[PDB]
């Protein structure tokens, strides 16, 4: 079995290290694995310190009895990610993960919800719906909540709300979802998707108008 | 060298699913594929392999009994059959090349195919309803609306268009069924003249739908 740090933070430019550690490593090398949300794992070092085509020489590797460690030099915002260790079991017939280490790379600058908000379309309402989209991206730190508005009354029924979910620039994304009747969206003067993210409110309106 | 795999799927708990991984090049050669998976939000695990060349396979004990992994050499595509399938199974499988043990004996997993998803639900299949969302620069996009299982893809003008594209991640609304939505951020000076159309995919329900997207 291979053992990792849950998690390790290094602020912007400077030098990370993620430990690895396992009886098996006493027999084998182990390799490193990043990966970024929705995509699949990329090897960056293998063996005595090997870098693959195209992998930058930040990235180096060493070991030592039981343990081994992955080094990232001069780090960036793109380096942020999840990193797994990986070796050949003692037997050699199979391998075997670690349940990686979190890396998050410190320094990124605070950053507003970018909100959109869309009515319902005209083809869902002649199908006799009515979805209002609240879409919420590149804001950090990554913690929102999303509520509406009908008017300047607070609607909680027919709201589905996501939690918050990296982007590939290490900012976040969010969505909300309202669901109406035509007539309920007929009815009011607007409704309104409210964003709250780190004591601002972002407020955006629509209206059958 | 690169692999490309099967589409994503959904099966019944105590069925079986077949997962494909297809090398480029038209052969393995002296090569093995390996089958490592991945359950939404979880780590990596090893579910065994096969050196294609000689059709050797072994497997990760967690499995054993209900994994076979196959391959054609001549049409160099491997396939792994999970069956007896559990809702836990629910997972990405990625194939990924490990080359011969005793003449690289330090290397590792590389490359990666880009993953299938299989879900195991017992839940019906639902294809989505396709939406427009009508647009310095405008955001305009499509709503994808309850459907039923993961995933789902969106292009945009047929892949020609990629800058300003964001799908955003999928709600799991409280009925059980997703939505999601896809948006791209355009010149608003190019709203009279510039056709915008997003591309859906949901292979689960072989729906395949193209929305222009037009200012209201």
């Amino acid at each position: 079995e291979l053992t990792q740090d849950p998690a390790v933070s290094v602020a912007l430019g400077q030098t990370v290290r993620v430990t690895c550690q396992g009886d098996s490593l006493r027999s084998y090398y182990a390799s490193w694995y990043q990966q970024k949300p929705g995509q699949a794992p990329v090897l960056v070092i293998y063996g005595k310190n090997n870098r693959p085509s195209g992998i930058p020489d930040r990235f180096s590797g060493s070991s030592s009895g039981n343990t081994a460690s992955l080094t990232i030099t001069g780090a960036q915002a793109e380096d942020e990610a999840d990193y797994y260790c990986s070796s050949r079991d003692s037997s050699g017939n199979h391998w075997v993960f670690g349940g990686g280490t979190e890396l998050t790379v410190l320094g990124q600058p605070k950053a507003a919800p970018s909100v959109t908000l869309f009515p319902p379309s005209s083809e869902e309402l002649q199908a006799n719906k009515a979805t209002l989209v609240c879409l919420i991206s590149d804001f950090y730190p990554g913690a929102v909540t999303v509520a509406w508005k009908a008017d300047s009354s607070p609607v909680k029924a027919g709201v589905e709300t996501t939690t918050p979910s990296k982007q590939s620039n290490n900012k976040y994304a969010a969505s909300s979802y309202l669901s109406l009747t035509p007539e309920q969206w007929k009815s009011h003067r607007s409704y309104s998707c409210q964003v709250t993210h780190e004591g601002s409110t972002v407020e955006k309106t629509v209206a059958p108008t | 060298v690169q692999l490309q795999q099967s589409g994503a799927e959904v099966k019944k708990p105590g069925s079986s699913v077949r997962v494909s991984c297809k090398a480029s090049g038209g052969t393995f050669n002296n090569n093995a594929i390996n089958w490592v998976r991945q359950a939404p939000g979880q780590g990596l695990e090893w579910m065994g392999g096969i050196i294609p060349m000689f059709g050797t396979a072994k497997y990760s004990q967690n499995f054993q009994g209900r994994v076979a992994i196959t391959a054609d050499e001549s049409t160099g595509t491997a396939s792994m059959e999970l069956s007896s399938l559990r809702s836990e199974d629910t997972a990405v499988y990625y194939c990924a090349r490990s080359r011969d043990l005793l003449l690289f004996p330090h290397h590792a997993l590389s490359p990666w195919g880009r993953g299938t998803m299989v879900t195991v639900s017992s839940a019906s299949t639902k294809g989505p309803s396709v939406f427009p969302l009508a647009p310095g620069t405008a955001a305009l996009g499509c709503l994808v609306k309850d459907y039923f299982p993961e995933p789902v893809t969106v292009s945009w003008n047929s892949g020609a268009l990629t800058s300003g594209v964001h799908t955003f991640p999928a709600v799991l609304q409280s009925s059980g069924l997703y939505s999601l939505s896809s948006v791209v951020t355009v010149p608003s000076s190019s709203l009279g003249t510039q056709t915008y159309i997003c591309n859906v995919n949901h292979k689960p329900s072989n729906t395949k739908v193209d929305k222009k997207v037009e200012p209201k």
